[PDB]
């Protein structure tokens, strides 16, 4: 999910706007 | 722009940047 | 626990702090 | 909502917890 | 509520938090 | 300490009341 | 990407997420 | 200048890109 | 140094920054 | 105090600094 | 004051308390 | 440069100031 996405790995902003509503 | 590790207050912050007026959710168990 | 006045990023940091690993929603009005 | 509210006026820890998942 | 690692500017951010107008000491020597 | 205690460790929010004045 | 409405502070938090490793340049006005 | 506006009005991430390295 | 508008927990974040491991008091008015 | 004077006019580190245990 | 490890968002919050209005820049590439 | 000063290294407010304009 977003931690693994974006803490453990790296993510973008564009990434990031997924876990928008 | 570009990608790093975002993690814990500072990857709520970065979705608070990102989607502001639109909410999210912040949903670490997946 | 006192009374919280919170705007911005700071309520964000704010249910970071209260929900932990339960994560949390973000939804402001319109 | 508790977004409008914690800034024009205050809200508690406890009123917050209901926005955890 | 929940447990989780709260360390340096994040620990007095919580501290912040949790005490506000109360104050609070931030000690690290202990 | 509250350093031994909340950031080595893991505390709670009401743990973190004990540095409250 | 949503409009930001940033002050003191929270314009160079913006600026960190934003460049990332690229660095950034912060210059207020006098 | 950006610094001004991002706080007096409104800016957005695509105009903050502009003071990057 | 500079001269600084610090409110809210941007104060307590200065505090952290300016005493390190000496820790430090918070202590706003009633 | 301190809190109030940093938030409703300036202050500087120096007289931050005294706030250090 | 003191020394202490300053990283990401936290040095660039360092850097905005000390620099101010005088501006700064972050430029981790060196 | 400052990464190295300040994050991997231990560095004074003082010499943060190096990076001031
Ligand atoms: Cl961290
Ligand atoms: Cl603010
Ligand atoms: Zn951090
Ligand atoms: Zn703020």
């Amino acid at each position: 999910g977003i931690v693994e996405q974006c803490c453990t790995s790296i993510c973008s902003l564009y990434q990031l706007e997924n876990y928008c509503n | 722009f570009v990608n790093q590790h975002l993690c814990g207050s500072h990857l709520v912050e970065a979705l608070y940047l990102v989607c502001g007026e639109r909410g999210f959710f912040y949903t670490p168990k997946t």
